[PDB]
């Protein structure tokens, strides 16, 4: 969770206009798990 | 060619930032 606020501050600066995020973060991901 | 679709003011600001960013 504090990363996801730091990674958050590190990628909206990519961005720095339109993009709520809800799922549509400012930063490209996909999850892999078990 | 632009087509123009009108909205009464419902969620501009919101829904057309979800068109921008599904779309």
């Amino acid at each position: 969770k504090k990363l996801r606020e730091v990674l958050h501050e590190l990628y909206k600066h990519l961005d720095s206009s339109a993009a709520s995020q809800q799922e549509y973060y400012p930063y490209v991901y996909y999850k892999i798990d078990c | 060619g632009f087509v123009a679709g009108v909205i009464n003011r419902e969620r501009i600001p919101t829904f057309e930032r979800m068109l921008w960013r599904v779309c």
